[PDB]
RNA sequence: UUGUUAGGACCUAAACUCAAUAACGAAAGUAAUUCUAGUCAUUUAUAAUACACGACAGCUAAGACCCAAACUGGGAUUAGAUACCCCACUAUGCUUAGCCAUAAACCUAAAUAAUUAAUUAACAAAACUAUUUGCCAGAGAACUACUAGCCAUAGCUUAAAACUCAAAGGAC
């Protein structure tokens, strides 16, 4: 049996390094109006504008192209003890994924 | 607290500074997914084990077997 | 008092030692099933409202109960004035968050 | 190919001019603004007197004499005079930051005088007097 | 070896510095070629001398 | 914290500083 | 960038003497203020000094100024309606940004804690 | 040490600009000092109008003298050249190359402070 | 008074607007500081005082513009309800 | 023991410090060019650390500089000499809206 | 005053044990690299070191009580020679009068 | 008198922006430019009856004087207004020497070396150990009386008792 620390070197999210400007294959599994949840493979989901061009095209279980910023969106404020966090990661929606 | 940092960091460092990201996306869901950087690094260790002492002479060598096998590397200083 | 279960730190983010986690599961999971072997109430709690309704599906598959709304007060330490005199509390809680 | 808010530089060549003068010769519109009174005085730009004007001087008298009606009144009486000895374009410097400061720009403009550019000359020490003591209320 | 190579920078350099007999030949020399010591940077910090 | 333990310093100095000038 | 709170402080750290001296605690609140409310500005008021001021020449006959008084009218006619289109739908929307009520309500759902949970 | 003069001139012909700056650097060699090297910057209007010896100036002829002389020196040579007629503004500094740039490594990101202020409940 | 007029503080009206040529003169002496220097020098300012002033409004400073950063970074999060009923 | 754990290290990805527009530069009184693109065009007053984007140590070299030269009759003090006012803008303010 | 003062001539102590190995240097050479062309703390370099020959055993130790002695009395008539122009300054009167009182603090040690 | 002066003289006084900086100095204090002189090694803590300093105000002699300004005079306000507001003007703030030695001289936190768990009287700027000196022992009487020292003479430091009360005080 692998042992975790085999698993984790190992492990796409491993090999991604640092998070910031990378690309990323995501799929859309929530939708609220024209605000798409979307699913890239990390702790926290991002969410982003549906686009003016090809709108109808994004729908549930859509696979779409991404640009990693963060993978959680965290920040420690003046007089605060901890990070607040907003339980959710930043991307830059690319459009739809080639099926091919 | 253990900062995580395996050796192959070393090897993936140099290969976003000097390509970037490959163009083809990340697919995070795939358990077994091969990005183009992992095989870069694949065979800057296969390199290494026969013996290649230069980080310089690895880090050509390996751009040149990738480009062998059709991969397309673009060194975008941008 | 997390420090003690994180394997480390890749790159800013904290990553849970699945030794420690599958040691403390193994135990979790005995403890909940004798506790229902014995016919005792089992009460999931989440205040997390993107997995509300599959905590409380959850409950309702097994046969236990879900409390995933705003929490009362009360709702234990005065339980028999909010629910009855006789009114029978849980014997375990299970804290989903 | 843009206008240019930035003042022609003296020795230069400019296509800039207004009445067939260039910009070192438009006479001067010397505003002083202060709390009380506004005073006006337009100047050829060889220095000398061509207008002059105040509040006091049109009939306003104590906290009248420091409004901003009054200020536009001083200015409408010194276009005139300057306008009489013929003046039609003006560089309105002004002194001071009192409440007709721009009143006494907007009597001129109402006067007939064709404003160019605005200068401000308001006194900063750098580093100077003492000032007097605040005022206790 | 630095010191020894300092002296001798110091001493090469002494070949052109000013004196009474070369006073005025050096006054024209500098007289015919002004020098500019202003340049301006970018906002990505690049020299751009005019 | 108030200033009264002052004032009654400020007053004594006061008074005294009078009677001294008398 | 905010200004530097390093060495500001009175503090056993500091080893010299402090910068600043605050009112108050520098701890972020969970609320903001209540925005000071702000008022306009008089509307048609040049076309009340040219009516006014045919008026002075003509010994405030209505007679001399019937055009000038038309204007009056029309500017004020227009700003009737600009006040009554603006109040019931700009104000109304809010969409621009948040107000104070609005906006406090955001910053307790991720609040600020000076306190270890 | 090494000083460079900075010497604003008043604003004339070259035959006179170069008896004026051969006048200056032999004051500088009659007070124990090294001339190293003369620059001109060229004539040019002044920042403002400057007074000197009962003129007033609006142009000056702008030159650099770099040389070394003792201590003591500096404080003589300033004396003489104002009071020379054809030298509006006199300024002598410690050479600017004795001055080294210094070595830099970009703005360290000091974080926002902390633990300023306990963890008690409010 | 030894520099050269009508340099400094000078703006040029453009096609006859006037009042936006006051308007932006102001803009530059109140973003350069000017309108605040003569509005205090208008009499004296102790040096206490003074520094009480400047520690006060660093402070003021340093509050407002870190409570704007949590207000834009909490920005986002403003969004429809994704969870309505649950 | 175990050939997968992490290696201590310094951090292989750690990004550049950001530097200054004037960091490793000399700053000169006698580079009038250089030292108008941080003052006022209208008013010639020296913008603060917030505006030019310069450092600590840069500031002051700025701020020493343009004082010399102000004093020693190579800069003007109550505007921008009109010949700079073409140059690269390398600070973050507009006085037009 | 005392017995040794440093000449003009001489040349600051970081090209004290170079110059004269360099084959051939001109007179103007010497003359930037002399003590006339340099501060009074270069002076006070070399006015040290003289003492440090003449009464140290090991003059390479700059450690010893003996050596931090010999740098504490070229300071303490450094800070008179300033405070016999200087009658008003405050400061140097106190860093004399604090030396002065380190150095007794030292020969006592010695002793 | 006023406004303008790309006119002349003066060089009195004070140092905008930079400074959203936080450096230097034992403290007091110190930020217009230039140059000269200049801070530096005692293991560390610990000192008076000694030595040297010490904001502002004030004193002595001679100068300076743009502006500010106790006092004083005039105007107003008020029932009164020996005030708050307006005008004028002096001591004084400046310089050269000497004196005085006091501040909410407080960052109300002595200095030094640690420690961050075995640890909330309240509030403030988290708790706490060791070392050495100084200081405190209910409030008022009392920054007082007397004594001694001091360039100080309506002064400073040093500093009680009688007598009165059952509280005063700190934080909430
Ligand atoms: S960041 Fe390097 S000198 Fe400014
Ligand atoms: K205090
Ligand atoms: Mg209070
Ligand atoms: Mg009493
Ligand atoms: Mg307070
Ligand atoms: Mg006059
Ligand atoms: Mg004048
Ligand atoms: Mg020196
Ligand atoms: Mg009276
Ligand atoms: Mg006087
Ligand atoms: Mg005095
Ligand atoms: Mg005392
Ligand atoms: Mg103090
Ligand atoms: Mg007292
Ligand atoms: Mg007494
Ligand atoms: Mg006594």
């Amino acid at each position: 049996v692998e042992s975790f620390a085999s698993m984790l070197r190992h492990s796409p999210l491993t090999q991604l390094g640092p998070a910031k400007d990378k690309l990323v294959i995501g799929r859309i599994f929530h939708i609220v109006e024209d605000d798409l949840y979307i699913d890239f493979g990390g702790k926290f989901h991002c969410v982003c504008k549906r686009p003016d061009v090809d709108g109808e095209k994004y729908q549930r279980g859509t696979r779409v192209r991404l640009r990693l910023l963060d993978l959680e969106l965290t920040s420690r404020f003046l007089g605060g003890t901890t990070d607040t966090t907003i339980l959710e990661a930043d991307a830059v929606l690319l459009g739809l994924q080639e099926i091919r | 607290i253990q900062d995580i940092f395996y050796q192959e960091d070393q090897i993936r460092a140099k290969f976003f500074a000097t390509y970037g990201s490959g163009q083809k996306a990340f697919d995070l869901f795939n358990p077994n997914f091969k990005s183009t950087c992992q095989r870069f690094v694949e065979k800057y260790t296969e390199l290494q084990n026969l013996g290649e002492t230069d980080e310089e002479k690895l880090f050509v060598e390996t751009g040149k077997a990738l480009l062998a096998e059709g991969i397309i590397l673009r060194r975008v200083r941008e | 008092f997390m420090e003690p279960y994180i394997f480390g730190n890749r790159l800013g983010q904290d990553i849970i030692d699945l030794d420690q986690t599958a040691l403390n599961l193994q135990l979790a999971l005995n403890f909940t099933a004798h506790v229902a072997y014995r016919k005792g109430i089992i009460l999931f709690v989440s205040r997390n409202r993107q997995f509300s309704h599959l905590i409380e599906t959850t409950a309702q598959a097994c046969g236990e109960y879900a409390h995933t709304r705003y929490f009362k007060g009360g709702l234990l330490t005065n339980a028999q004035l909010l629910f009855g005199p006789s009114v029978r509390l849980p014997d375990l809680i299970i804290f989903l968050h | 190919s843009r206008f240019s808010l930035y003042p022609p530089v003296p020795g230069q060549e400019s296509s800039l001019q207004w009445a067939g003068m260039k910009f070192e010769d438009v006479p001067i519109a010397h505003i002083k603004a202060t709390y009380n009174n506004t005073q006006i005085q337009v100047v050829s730009a060889t220095n000398a007197s061509l207008a002059r004007a105040s509040c006091g001087t049109e009939g306003f008298r104590n906290a009248k004499k420091g409004t901003g009606i009054a200020a536009q009144t001083a200015g409408i009486a010194a276009a005139a005079k300057a306008t009489g000895k013929g003046v039609t374009h003006i560089r309105v410097v002004v002194k001071g930051m009192g409440p007709g400061r721009w009143s006494a720009i907007k009597g001129l403009t109402m006067g007939g005088l064709e404003v160019i550019s605005i200068t401000d000359n308001t006194p900063v020490p750098h580093x100077g007097c003492r000032p007097r003591k605040a005022r206790r209320l | 070896q630095l010191k020894e190579q300092e002296v001798l920078k110091l001493q090469e350099e002494a070949k052109n510095f000013i004196t009474r007999e070369n006073l005025e030949a050096r006054i024209e020399e500098a007289l015919d070629s002004p020098k500019s010591y202003n340049w301006a940077v970018t906002k990505e910090g690049q020299v751009v001398r005019n | 914290k108030n200033v009264l333990k002052i004032r009654r310093r400020k007053m004594n100095h006061h008074k005294y500083r009078k009677l001294v000038k008398r | 960038a905010t200004p530097s709170l390093r060495g500001r402080l009175a503090r056993f750290a500091n080893p010299g003497k402090p910068i600043l001296k605050p009112n108050k605690p520098l701890i972020l609140a969970n609320r903001v203020g209540n925005r000071r409310r702000e008022k306009g500005e008089a509307t048609c008021i040049t076309e009340m000094s040219m009516m006014m001021a045919c008026w002075k020449q003509n010994e405030f006959r209505d007679e001399a100024c019937r055009k000038e008084i038309q204007d009056f009218f029309d500017c004020s006619s227009r700003a009737q309606e600009a006040r009554k289109m603006r109040s019931i739908q700009e104000s109304l929307g809010q969409s621009e940004s948040l107000s104070p009520h609005k906006m406090t309500k955001l910053l307790q759902r991720f609040p600020n804690k000076s306190h270890l949970i | 040490p090494r000083y460079e003069l900075a010497l604003i001139l008043k604003a004339m012909r070259r035959p006179e600009t170069a008896a004026a700056l051969k006048r200056t650097i032999e004051s500088l060699m009659d007070r124990g000092a090294i001339v190293r090297n003369l620059e001109s910057l060229g004539e040019r209007a002044l920042p403002y109008r400057i007074s000197s010896h009962s003129q007033q100036h609006s142009r000056g002829g702008y030159f650099l003298v770099d040389f070394y002389a003792p201590t003591s020196a500096v404080e003589n040579i300033l004396e003489h050249l104002a009071r020379d007629i054809d030298v509006v503004r006199p300024n002598i500094v410690k050479h600017p190359l004795t001055q080294e740039v210094k070595e830099c490594d970009g703005i360290v990101p000091v974080p926002l402070e902390e633990k300023l202020y306990s963890t008690k409940r409010r | 008074a030894k520099h050269l007029k009508f340099i400094a503080r000078t703006v040029m009206v453009q096609e006859g607007n006037v009042e936006g040529a006051y308007r932006t003169l102001n803009r530059i002496l109140t973003t350069d500081g000017l309108t605040e220097v003569i509005s205090r020098r208008r009499y004296y300012e102790k040096p206490c005082r003074r520094r009480q002033r400047e520690s006060y409004e660093t402070c003021r400073r340093i509050y407002n513009m870190e409570m704007a950063r949590k207000i834009n970074f909490l920005m986002r999060k403003n969004r429809a309800d994704p969870w309505l009923g649950c | 023991s175990n050939e997968d754990l992490p290696v201590p290290m310094e951090n292989p990805y750690k990004e550049p410090l950001k530097k200054c527009v004037l960091c490793e530069k000399r700053v000169d009184y006698k580079n009038v060019q250089l030292l108008s693109q941080f003052i006022s065009p209208f008013t010639g007053c020296i913008y603060g650390r917030h505006i030019t984007g310069l450092c600590g140590k840069k500031q002051r070299e700025i701020t020493k500089a343009i004082k010399r030269a102000q004093k020693m009759g190579f800069m003007p003090v109550t505007y921008k000499d009109p010949a700079y006012l073409k140059d690269p803008r390398v600070c973050n303010i507009r006085y037009r809206e | 005053k005392q017995d040794d003062e440093p000449p003009s001539s001489a040349f600051i102590k970081e090209y004290k044990d170079i110059i004269p190995n360099i084959e051939k240097v001109d007179d103007v050479v010497k003359r930037i690299l002399s003590l006339e062309m340099a501060s009074r703390k270069e002076k006070l370099k070399i006015k040290q070191e003289q003492l440090m020959n003449k009464i140290v055993e090991n003059p390479e130790d700059s450690r010893t009580l003996e050596a931090q002695i010999i740098a504490l009395t070229v300071r303490i008539r450094n800070y008179e020679e300033h405070m016999q122009k200087h009658r008003k300054d405050k400061a140097h009167k106190r860093h004399l009068l604090m030396s002065i009182d380190r150095r007794k603090k030292l020969l006592k040690i010695l002793r």
